């Protein structure tokens, strides 16, 4: 009986603490669990955004051209609307 | 400043039981100004949440 | 490459004549179909063609890039914001050009129109986006002064005060930080006092205490003590008598957190001129000093009640001041006997 | 007690950790009572400056262990009292923000 | 009269009472008659709910009036044997104390009676209240509306957390300092005094006062309350100290979990990460944590004393579990302003992140399964930030995608090899006996003879073990497998990048798998392949195939509403599989099709081979969607008595989705 007394103690202590840590684990991987899953609905929703405004199989082709990044040497300065450009922009200038 | 809109609930219905409380009083210039103000503050805290 | 600019030429002669059939959304691919025309049309988002042609220049030539986003000048998006308000407002906040593109205020506070003058009557909601935009980007002296300009009063100060608060207790070496914000606040306090204006009065009021505490600060670092304590006692930041000591622990409340986050180094600066003034008596030696000596008794007795004042001050703040503030005035009045 | 030194007795039990709610809201009467007594030579907007002080320096330290602030009974004292006096409405609302 | 008698000891102390003695044994005797009568209702008749409340209420009541005189040794000793009972009584009552209300006011009174009160004779008493505390909350969702005074309970528990992680630190260094204790192994003596108390133990009052701080944290949903207590107390940097030197010396193990679960409920707002990691969290863990799982090089004995233990068992595996879960979720909410301290984090447990990649490979055991999943999960996490990890790792960000590449080839393998899973599990559930030499062959037979008796049977119980463990192992791969397809796709150029920009560089991107169209076998060198990703794919629609075949109307059991969330769960899995591995798929094809150096010949087989499965595979997917999957527009295409319009349709149909048409596009696109 003071066996049974000592135990009765032990598991109205300890229980709980495993009830607490069952809530952080599951409330833990749940909330990694279903993030997961909200993460990937608007992949679905974004292919129908893409696909819909294309259609089916009738635009692609960016065309074929040179990359740029922020590497490399570029001596001429920076001014960059172009002789063709610079004469369109003093047409919208005299247009506005 | 999250506490604010848990909050600004909290004082719109405490607001409407005021209300509720002043409009089954007698009609007395007080009760009348009072039921004025608690709509003043009704129709300020309409704007904090 | 080689053709986008006869490209977007097309599309604007096609935009004002009323051909260019216009895509819905912002977000939409450069071309689209949508869900109610013959499926043999098509249409172009208009608004991506330009913002896609206008990049090009934008860092460089933004005087015309303003132009191209003139055409968007009748067009809005699905909440009803304006997109040459929109394109124009994330022009600004790149290429940096605000007194050209905006305009400028000069000395007097008078208002100097930029580019944007030729295309709106009025700039202060344009003038507003940019001055929100650039404080969502912690670009807040530039905000400021964009507030300043539109005359949106209380959001200069807003930022004024939040820019003044970590700088105040710092030295004002030439071209420092504590230097350009001094000389930015006084520029707008001699422009509000100059033209009457006067904001909400918590701000408001903050404004002025932050310069005036620059003033406290830069007249104890130049050595000048007795000024800074002259200063001090008008301010009543502090308590001076004992009997003062509850009437500053009740106010403390209702000053503002830049006032709050300042108070530390204020006692410290306090305490090292009532230490200071100390060190001055006790050096000033009876040989040569014809007062009555009461009139040194007076003022050593004087100086200890004004630094316990301090310390019990101190001990009544519900802010945390450090332990190191905290200690450093203990063994200042250790130090006072 | 010999001497009712009611803003010390408060610390005592404070420091000796020991709260009996009857003896704390007992000792903010005595000091309530006795700063609205003392003060009867002043004018009302004084005396609610002086009971304004009184409260919201005591309540600094006690507000921090509130087995030694009963803010209920001290609103509803501190508000018997305005509703006695014809104080401002205001008043107990303001010592407790400045609380 | 139990109630009376206690409240009238409360008021008879500092008088000579006499009956002091009989008092406490009457209080001593309801207390045994009580315990036995919850364990023995059904023979003490104590089967109304409502004698039951009022003999928790008398005993609640009973209690408080003992601890709320703290100047008394009787009425403290007396109050801690009742509070005994009373968390006895809480704990085999939590279905019938209908009110919770009504129990929250008298425990913050009696923990503010427990904390006027000597600490040595009540560390023994602030732990039953503790505990009491942790259960109350535990019985019904609440919210910081429905605590009386919250904000002086979390005050109230964070001061007493910071007496008691404060005397486990100095407990922790003096033990530090006293060099060489022995194994005292035998004293088989009876309960006597002044052995020192290990603060370490699971019903110690630091470990209740971080259970009781996380329960209380998953009250306040913005953190603007608890916040305001963690302003007034340094506790989170206590906590980490204490929890740095716990984790240097493998000490404290209840406490060093007990923190990293509290730290991970943090972690979860943005105000309690962002105060996680403005206390240092990265110093006091990253390399404190590699003594954990780190091995002494002096080799002797492995002990194989490992029976039956629950997986909820305190264990230094499950401190290195909680460390990566809880660096998962502080990159999760605090993305860039926690991006450095997650590569600092990763570079110091490189050599434990490529082993718990590969354990799946050779240890198919739950805690493992759960290991390796917070692993990729910290690493699905940290692949959105690339090229930030390239510019930083660039050797250990490519061994993880090799790595990665071979973790996806095992759980596939294994998952579709249902019979080898099973086998691999009863291989790994049956011990001792060894022996060895070879040979051969050759027959029986026949016979005697005879009786007699007795009769048990096998246990059908034993199949339903065998199999629900098959069915948690097959989900534990199944998540590792998704989360492995979800961070191996950022380690490859998207499908509408690879598809649509033609000076899009290839350099940047690695080939993750082989040119094979085989089957993946359970096998330790065979680098994965489009063979396997074709598995994976088939893999998914049979297991989503015996989803749908469980559905026969079984009747009369009651109290389980999770099967019901798990048999969603599993499904929105199932299909988070199938859509990563058809991205994956899509986008290595195209960098195969591409690249200048794969020959002509296996572009033109790699076209051909593809064109054939993705076709079986979508005559297969578009076999199974006509059924409707879990979503709105199934939902309004199922009604038939009601819900119908124009003339038998419902809603709208022939929303196809768009993973079936990304599908079609490509093998039109390979068909030209």
């Amino acid at each position: 009986i003071q066996g049974f007394l000592k135990n009765e103690k032990d598991n109205a202590l300890l229980s709980a603490i495993e009830e607490s840590r069952k809530r952080t684990f599951g409330m833990a991987e749940e909330y990694h669990r279903e993030s997961m899953l909200v993460e990937w609905e608007q992949v679905k929703q974004r292919i129908l955004h893409t696909l819909l405004a294309s259609g089916e199989d009738a635009l692609d082709f960016t065309q074929e051209s040179e990359p740029s990044y922020i590497s490399d040497v570029g001596p001429p300065g920076r001014s960059s609307l172009d002789n063709i450009e610079m004469a369109y922009a003093r047409q919208i200038y005299i247009y506005n | 400043n999250c506490e604010r809109r848990r909050f600004t609930n909290l004082c719109l219905d405490a607001v409407c039981g005021y209300l509720v409380e002043l409009q089954s009083m007698s009609s007395s210039v007080a009760v009348q100004a009072i039921t004025g103000n608690f709509k003043s503050l009704q129709a300020k805290l309409e704007r904090l949440h | 490459e080689r053709l986008r600019c006869h490209a977007v030429h097309v599309a604007l002669v096609l935009f004002e004549l009323k051909l260019l059939l216009k895509s819905s959304g912002q977000s939409a691919q450069l071309l689209s179909h949508e869900p109610g025309d013959p499926p043999c049309l098509r249409r172009l988002n208009f608004v991506r063609l330009l913002m896609l042609y206008t990049r090009k220049f934008e860092s460089t030539d933004p005087r015309e890039a303003l132009q191209y986003f003139y055409f968007l000048r009748d067009e809005k998006d699905s909440q009803g914001e304006n997109m040459f308000l929109r394109c124009v407002s994330e022009l600004v906040i790149e290429s940096r050009e605000f007194d050209m593109i905006l305009g400028k205020l000069e000395n007097d506070g008078s208002r100097k129109p930029g580019v944007i003058d030729k295309f709106t009557s009025d700039t202060k909601p344009i003038i507003n986006k940019v001055a929100s935009v650039a404080e969502n980007k912690g670009l807040f002296e530039e905000a400021a002064k964009l507030y300043d300009l539109a005359k949106n009063a209380d959001k200069v100060l807003e930022l004024m005060n939040k820019l003044l608060s970590p700088v105040v207790p710092q030295i004002s070496a030439p071209q420092s930080n504590k230097e350009r914000l001094k000389n930015m606040a006084l520029s707008i306090a001699e422009r509000y006092r100059a033209q009457g204006i006067s904001a909400n009065k918590f701000v408001d009021s903050t404004f002025y205490l932050l310069l005036d505490l620059i003033t406290f600060f830069d007249e104890y670092h130049s050595g000048h003590i007795d000024r800074a304590f002259d200063i001090i006692e008008r301010l009543k930041l502090v308590p001076l008598n004992q009997e003062s000591v509850e009437e500053r622990v009740a106010a403390f409340r209702n000053f503002s957190d830049e006032i709050r986050h300042n108070l530390s180094e204020v006692l410290l600066a306090t305490m090292n001129i009532l230490f200071t003034q100390f060190k001055r008596l006790k050096g000033t030696s009876p040989s040569s000093s014809s007062r009555p000596q009461r009139v040194i008794e007076d003022r050593d007795s004087q100086l200890r009640s004004q630094a316990r004042t301090l310390i019990t001050f101190a001990g009544m703040i519900p802010y945390r001041t450090s332990g190191d503030t905290n200690a450093r005035l203990v063994q200042m009045e250790v130090l006072m006997n | 007690d010999p001497f009712k030194l009611a803003e010390c007795k408060l610390a005592i039990i404070h420091c000796a950790g020991y709260s009996d709610p009857i003896l704390v809201q007992t000792l903010w009467q005595d000091i309530i009572e006795k700063e609205l007594s003392d003060s009867v030579t002043l004018s009302s907007s004084d005396r609610m400056h002086a009971l304004s002080l009184k409260i919201v320096l005591l309540g600094k330290i006690y507000a921090g262990t509130p087995r030694f602030f009963p803010l209920d009974f001290i609103v509803q004292f501190l508000e018997q009292q305005v509703c006695t006096l014809n104080w401002d409405v205001g008043f107990v609302i303001q010592t407790m923000n400045e609380i | 009269y139990v109630k009376s008698l206690a409240v009238h000891v409360a008021e008879t102390e500092g008088s000579s009472c006499t009956s002091l003695l009989e008092y406490q044994m009457l209080v001593s005797a309801w207390r045994m008659l009580l315990i036995i009568a919850t364990t023995h209702a059904d023979i003490m008749h104590l089967t109304d709910s409502v004698v039951r409340r009022q003999l928790f209420l008398d005993v609640l009541d009973g209690t408080k009036a003992l601890l709320l005189v703290p100047a008394s040794v009787n009425c403290l000793r007396l109050g801690s044997m009742k509070c005994t009972l009373l968390l006895i009584l809480l704990r085999q009552w939590k279905r019938e104390l209908g009110s919770v209300d009504e129990i929250l006011g008298p425990l913050t009174e009696i923990l503010e009676g427990v904390l006027q009160a000597d600490q040595q004779l009540m560390e023994k008493t602030k732990a039953k209240v503790f505990s009491a505390f942790i259960t109350v909350l535990q019985m019904k969702e609440m919210k910081v509306s429905d605590i009386p005074q919250y904000s002086q309970l979390v005050l109230n528990v964070c001061e007493t957390l910071q007496e008691e992680v404060i005397a486990l630190f100095d407990q922790t260094r003096h033990s530090l300092a006293l060099g060489s204790a022995t194994e005292d192994k035998d004293s088989m003596e009876t309960d006597d005094c002044s052995r020192s108390r290990h603060r370490d133990q699971r019903d110690g009052v630091c470990v209740l006062g971080l259970h009781l701080a996380k329960e209380l944290c998953e009250v306040d949903e913005d953190g603007d309350s608890w916040l305001q207590v963690t302003r007034r107390l340094p506790i989170l940097p206590t906590l980490l100290t204490t929890l740095e030197v716990s984790l240097r010396m493998k000490q404290n193990l209840h406490f060093t979990e007990a923190t990293l679960h509290l730290l991970l409920t943090l972690a979860r707002t943005q105000q309690g990460a962002t105060a996680v990691a403005g206390a240092g969290i990265t110093q006091s863990i990253c390399l404190p944590l590699l003594s954990v799982y780190q091995l002494s090089t002096n080799g002797t004995a492995q002990t194989p004393s490992a029976s039956r233990k629950s997986l909820d068992a305190p264990s230094w595996p499950g401190v290195y579990r909680l460390s990566m879960s809880l660096m998962e979720q502080l990159l999760k909410t605090l993305r860039y302003n926690f991006l450095p301290e997650a590569l600092d984090f990763v570079g110091v447990h490189q050599e434990r992140t490529l082993q718990c990649l590969n354990a799946v490979r050779t240890v198919q055991s739950l805690a493992c399964l759960e290991e390796a999943d917070h692993t990729v999960g910290f690493i699905l996490q940290l692949s959105n930030f690339m090229k930030e990890w390239h510019f930083h790792l660039p050797q250990l960000m490519r061994d993880i995608q090799v790595n990665l590449g071979y973790l996806c080839q095992a759980c596939t393998s294994l998952l579709h090899s249902r019979k080898m899973l099973q086998h691999y599990l009863q291989n790994k559930n049956g011990d001792g006996l060894p022996s060895a030499v070879a040979q051969r062959v050759q027959r029986p037979p026949s016979a005697a003879s005879a009786a007699p008796s007795s009769s048990k049977q096998p246990a059908a119980d034993t199949e339903a073990s065998e199999q629900q463990a098959l069915h948690t192992v097959q989900y534990g791969l199944l998540k590792i497998l998704s989360k492995t397809l979800a961070a191996l796709r950022h380690f490859t150029p998207d499908v509408c990048q690879i598809l649509l920009d033609q000076s899009l560089d290839l350099a940047e991107y690695n080939f993750l798998f082989a040119l094979s169209f085989t089957t993946p076998t359970f096998d330790s060198e065979v680098a994965p392949s489009f063979g396997t990703l074709l598995a994976t794919v088939n893999v998914a629609l049979n297991m989503l195939g015996e989803l749908d075949k469980k559905k026969e109307p079984l009747t009369q059991a009651v109290g389980l509403s999770t099967q019901a969330e798990g048999t969603r769960t599993l499904k929105s899995l199932l299909m988070f599989t199938m859509e990563n591995c058809f991205y994956l798929l899509i986008s290595q094809a195209m960098r195969y099709l591409r690249d200048p150096a794969v020959h002509p010949r296996d572009k033109q087989r790699m076209k051909q081979e593809l064109s054939s499965e993705l076709s079986t595979l979508l005559s297969s997917l578009s076999r199974y969607f006509r059924r409707g999957a879990p979503s709105s527009p199934a939902t309004g295409v199922l009604p038939s008595p009601q819900g119908k319009s124009t003339s038998l349709s419902k809603a709208s149909p022939e929303s196809q989705e768009p993973l079936i048409q990304l599908v079609q596009a490509f093998v039109r696109h390979m068909q030209r």
